[PDB]
């Protein structure tokens, strides 16, 4: 949903704050591989594989809306 | 996209290129009626997954190899 005149609603990808967290997970694991639970490792593996496809979808949304 | 290390292009001063945060690399051309990149890279498996931190030229116009270093442990010349 979008907030402006006319009450329009735009497009979106559900991977907006995941890019930052994936960078955090990649740096925390390659940097030293800290005492990070395997659930976070599962999140990193489930979202890093989507990360280029996710931001490509973000590119599609941004260019389509532009 | 968030371009990281947009370096030059040897023997192509106006055909500037740049690696991005998305994992793709973008090639601009000021003299192509598009300041937006005229040669964008898709974010498929051929390109990089993680952010492309260092795109860089290797060799002259004969072997214009453009190594795009990414944070995936994968680079693309």
């Amino acid at each position: 949903v979008r907030g402006r005149t006319g009450n329009v609603l735009k497009l979106k990808v559900n991977f907006l704050p995941e890019i930052i967290t994936l960078s955090k997970e990649v740096r925390n694991l390659k940097w030293l591989g800290f005492r990070v639970p395997l659930a976070i490792v599962n999140k990193a593996h489930q979202a890093n594989q989507l990360y280029p496809f996710a931001i490509s979808l973000i590119e599609s949304v941004r260019t389509y809306e532009r | 996209s968030a371009v990281m290390s947009a370096t030059f292009a040897k023997f192509h001063p106006n055909l500037v290129v740049g690696g991005t945060y998305s994992g793709q690399i973008v090639l601009w051309d000021n003299r192509s009626n598009k300041r937006t990149p005229v040669q964008r890279t898709p974010l498929s498996a051929a390109a990089h997954t993680h952010p492309v931190y260092c795109v860089n030229v290797v060799g002259t116009q004969n072997a214009h190899n453009l190594i795009s270093i990414s944070t995936d442990g994968k680079i693309c010349s």
